[PDB]
């Protein structure tokens, strides 16, 4: 599944960013996607937290083209 | 590509035209009109400019942006001559949604003084175009954005 794609809709966009923020705030208890750590830990430090949220921000601002963690 | 989509809500995004002279530094306002009153939670929007004619020196949030220090970011992708905006009501409690029409950002740009080099015209136009555009409400429902491109009309100096 797609890294950063926390609602499992195939793409990484603002909805994933808003969901990540709400998830870290515990405004939601969990992501719609299955494997939280696979989709949400985008830098691959085996933690989901504001660092991941910031990577999503960087991605959406086109500061980076992909996340540090990869499928390969 | 701005994807053709269908949704329950819509707004208009406009580049407000400016008339300037080669060499000027000017502000280009970017506006939202017909903002849904129930509010925008987040948006991500790209613009492109022609780096042969325009240099972007600053990007600032507009008056309709709530808590911009926390809610508003931009990035200029210099290699692509692209300006990317990201807005999100960061605290996620529905209290900083954008519900009002007006200026969402202002670009400060310099019009290159040498744009008429090797040209016999006294008037040129430079287009400001859009890329991807994504908006949603508090419930993550999409809000469509009708994008209207803009132009800088540029007069030769002297
Ligand atoms: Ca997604
Ligand atoms: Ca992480």
């Amino acid at each position: 599944a797609v890294i950063g794609d926390v609602n499992a809709d195939g793409v990484v966009n603002i909805s994933d960013y808003v969901l990540m923020k709400r998830y870290i705030l515990r405004i939601i208890a969990d992501f719609p996607a299955d494997d939280d750590m696979w989709v949400g830990d985008v830098n691959g430090d085996n933690v989901i937290n504001d660092i991941d949220c910031n990577y999503l921000k960087r991605y959406l601002l086109h500061m980076i083209r992909e996340f540090p963690k990869n499928s390969y | 590509i701005h994807e053709a989509e269908t949704a329950d809500y819509i707004l208009d995004v406009l580049v407000e035209g400016v008339k300037a002279k080669a060499g000027d530094t000017v502000e280009i306002p970017l506006k939202f009109e017909n903002v849904p009153s129930h509010g925008i939670q987040s948006f991500n929007l790209s613009l492109y400019y022609d780096s042969k004619a325009i240099e972007v020196l600053k990007v600032e949030p507009g008056s309709i942006i709530t808590d911009p220090a926390n809610n508003f970011d931009y990035n200029i992708v210099y290699k692509d001559s692209e300006i990317v905006f990201l807005f999100d009501d960061d605290k996620q409690k529905g209290e900083g949604l954008i519900k009002t029409d007006g200026v969402f950002a202002k670009l400060t740009v310099r019009i290159k003084p040498d744009i008429f080099k090797d040209s016999g015209s006294t008037k040129k136009y430079s287009l400001i175009t859009f890329g991807e555009s994504n908006f949603c409400d508090f419930d993550l429902k999409p809000i469509l954005a009708v994008l209207k491109e803009g132009k800088v009309e540029i007069e030769k100096l002297e």
